[PDB]
């Protein structure tokens, strides 16, 4: 069923699965009108559909133009993105499709599980986890494709840029959700964080810079130190 | 007015008769139930004393056969079995109504219940659910499983209900899995109203007929297929007026109906709250409301 802490080494296993996360689909802003009442506008988001072995990202772009006319729009991007996962997994050749299917929110099993019903044999699974994928758009070239894209599209990245040549996947993912725990947290320390010595810099076919195996300690320790330092600020410790 | 005799009654019992039950002690002078009124499918229904494990039954309509029930010793239970000679039952009825030793089906005629709780519970249509071909009269007990529990397991003793899943390929359309899915309107009007059941009368049937089977033999399946069809037509948004004013009715007095003390099991508070106050037809049925409210208010 669900997965948790006591199940955590079946990610980086060798069934095909992936994470799909919809925090970033449905995005607005809400603002005051003339009259002093309040509206939303929305803006581009994007559907997290990750394979945390290989770090294939399968980023959907979801273009504003897919809101227009629409009627209650949190629980239509749920069924959108479950739309969209069922076209992708479809559009996989079959030793590519996923075995499973693991929702950062448990909201999103119904509405996978039906676009899904060609495929019985794919698990739709939960987890018990606070992924932080939802700081995803705190990726600056994710951001931009996203706020840059005037039509609906599919961007295809590799999260771990090519991390994997050094580490393994479970370190990988690990190294991977202690970088965007720390961009939810405080998105401008993580970020000074991260770019803070302008020699290391990023290849323009990366997402994240070219820090050596010493340098990722040291930025990983200073991310753990930024998650407590707010843990500190928060709950005044 | 039709008879079922018995032709003894070896083990101590509770004999039900539609919405009614009796005692009968071990080796007391008990021949039969008399005064059943012609024009409606009945249920027999038994409860050893010794066992209260195994309520079991025969569903059967008097216009179909002469029934009796007889003490089989071997399989330890009252079997239904049919007459084919006409003047030796004939003879056998008389003679135990003439010694009185025959309980009369207490008809108080005021009283709608059995009809407005069988108005569409045939016993042909019954034959298609409990298959046993070569008998009239059809038997439930409390264990027996349905098609599609053996799905998730003897085929010859299940009770073919009519296979109810929301999140299936049959009741979602391909390219309109929100729309079917959030309003089962056409899971309920085409698949299964206009093309499986054929008309609303065979789909109240079913929902009579497992709703009983829930209440007298304690079927779990039986349960699973009332709340089934229940939910399927409260969650749709577009139901004719009409199958709408009956549902209520049927509802209200199978309400009504339930013993008091079996609510806690009998009832499933999600598919009631999400009939009654979710769904599309949370208006559409007033007198069910009125009567869960004041009834089971704890439910909610
Ligand atoms: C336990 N019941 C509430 C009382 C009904 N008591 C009866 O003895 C009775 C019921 C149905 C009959 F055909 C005959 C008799
Ligand atoms: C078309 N299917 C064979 C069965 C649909 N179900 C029924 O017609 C039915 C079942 C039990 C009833 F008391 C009345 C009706």
């Amino acid at each position: 069923g669900a997965m948790n802490s006591s199940n955590y080494a079946e990610l980086f296993n060798n069934d095909i699965k992936l994470f799909v996360d919809d925090t970033n689909v449905y995005r607005v802003t809400v603002h005051k009108t003339f009259e002093g009442n309040v509206a939303t506008k929305a803006i581009n988001g994007c559907i997290f559909t990750l394979n945390p072995k290989t770090g294939h990202l399968f980023l959907k772009i979801i273009h504003t133009s897919v809101w227009a006319g629409q009627k209650r729009l949190s629980q239509l991007a749920k069924w959108k993105t479950a739309e969209e996962v069922s076209a992708l997994v479809r559009s996989l050749p079959k030793e590519e499709q996923p075995k499973q299917i693991i929702v950062t929110r448990k909201a999103m099993l119904d509405p996978l599980e039906v676009h899904m019903l060609d495929f019985p044999n794919i698990a739709i699974r939960p987890t018990e986890l606070r992924l932080p994928f939802s700081a995803a758009m705190s990726i600056d070239k994710l951001s931009d494709v996203v706020m840059k894209a005037t039509e609906p599209q599919m961007v295809l990245f590799n999260i771990y840029d090519d991390w994997l040549d050094r580490i393994s996947s479970y370190t990988a993912f690990s190294r991977l959700t202690l970088l965007l725990r720390a961009l939810k947290t405080n998105e401008e320390s993580a970020k000074m964080i991260l770019l803070s010595d302008p020699t290391i810099t990023i290849k323009s076919y990366h997402l994240w810079p070219s820090f050596t195996d010493e340098q990722w300690i040291t930025i990983e320790s200073q991310m753990r130190d930024l998650i407590l330092t707010e843990y500190g600020r928060k709950y005044n410790v | 007015m039709n008879t079922v005799p018995f032709t003894s009654a070896p083990i101590e019992v509770t004999i039900g008769i539609d919405q009614y039950s009796f005692n009968v002690k071990e080796n007391q002078p008990f021949h039969g139930i008399k005064d059943i009124p012609i024009g409606h499918v009945h249920v027999i229904h038994f409860q050893h004393a010794d066992n209260s494990s195994m309520r079991y039954g025969y569903w059967f309509d008097c216009r179909m056969g002469n029934f009796y029930i007889q003490y089989d010793p071997k399989d330890g239970l009252y079997k239904m079995m049919e007459e084919r000679d006409g003047a030796k039952f004939e003879n056998i009825v008389h003679n135990f109504k003439e010694r009185q030793m025959m309980v009369s089906y207490p008809k108080i005629d005021e009283d709608d219940t059995w009809y407005n709780l069988t108005e569409f519970v045939q016993m042909d249509k019954i034959r298609k659910i409990v298959r046993k071909d070569e008998n009239q009269f059809s038997y439930v007990d409390s264990s027996m499983t349905t098609v599609q529990e053996n799905e998730l397991s003897d085929p010859a003793h299940s009770l073919n209900y009519t296979v109810i899943n929301f999140k299936s390929r049959e009741a979602i359309r391909p390219g309109h899995e929100m729309e079917d899915f959030l309003d089962k309107s056409y899971y309920l009007n085409t698949v299964m109203l206009q093309g499986i059941f054929k008309n609303s009368s065979n789909y109240f049937g079913e929902l009579q007929f497992a709703f009983l089977n829930a209440m007298f033999f304690g079927n779990y399946g039986s349960s699973l297929q009332w709340h089934a069809m229940i939910e399927l037509i409260c969650s749709s948004a577009t139901v004719p007026k009409h199958m709408l004013d009956k549902l209520d009715e049927i509802l209200y007095y199978q309400i009504k109906t339930l013993p008091e003390q079996y609510s806690d099991i009998l009832l499933n508070e999600r598919v009631w709250n999400i009939c009654l106050y979710s769904s599309f037809q949370k208006n559409s049925l007033h007198n069910t409301e009125k009567i869960m409210e004041n009834k089971y208010p704890e439910l909610l």
